[PDB]
């Protein structure tokens, strides 16, 4: 779940 | 380095169709989208309501509902992406 | 750009790697030691390597 997670809090 | 990053990410967009961007409904969701042509895309949200959000392709709740379990049972990014992109693509 | 290295990891994360020096990519499905070798040096269309690639990630 935390490669999503990173761009998440990257694109936001 | 940021070059050879920009560019490894370029070839792996051109090799597997697939680009990686913000989500069009919540910037901080992620949209996978396949195609050359941004035929097929879906978007998931990380901890909100939704963990699979829209897709342009809609799918059924069956589909949603087997997409999730890929993605937070099994928690295996390749297997959705798998299934997603087979899903959407037979939607067209 | 920051965001290219999660990028190249969520990539990587499929089991697909750039192997440039030998101008070629790898797909590391299982994990079981064994690898399909995808060469660039061809005249294959990309329609035809990217059928392959996510036709090797799935079953």
């Amino acid at each position: 779940q935390q490669l999503l997670k990173g761009l998440s809090l990257s694109f936001s | 380095s940021n070059a050879n990053d920009a560019a490894e990410v370029a070839l792996y967009e051109r090799l597997l169709q697939l680009r990686v961007l913000p989500g069009a409904s919540d910037v901080h969701d992620v949209r996978f989208v396949f195609g050359d042509d941004s035929r097929c895309w879906i978007e998931v949200a990380m901890h909100g309501d939704h963990v699979i959000g829209n897709s342009h392709p809609a799918l059924d709740p069956k589909s949603r509902a087997t997409l999730e379990h890929v993605l937070t049972v099994q928690g295996d990014l390749a297997a959705f992406l798998v299934v997603a992109r087979d899903m959407l693509l037979a939607s067209l | 750009a920051n965001e290219n290295i999660l990028k190249l990891k969520l990539y990587r994360s499929l089991g697909v790697i750039l192997d440039l020096e030998n101008d070629q990519v790898l797909i590391n499905r299982k994990n079981d030691g064994n690898i399909d070798i995808l060469p660039l040096d061809n005249n294959l269309s990309d329609f035809y390597k990217t059928k392959y690639i996510w036709e090797r990630l799935g079953k």
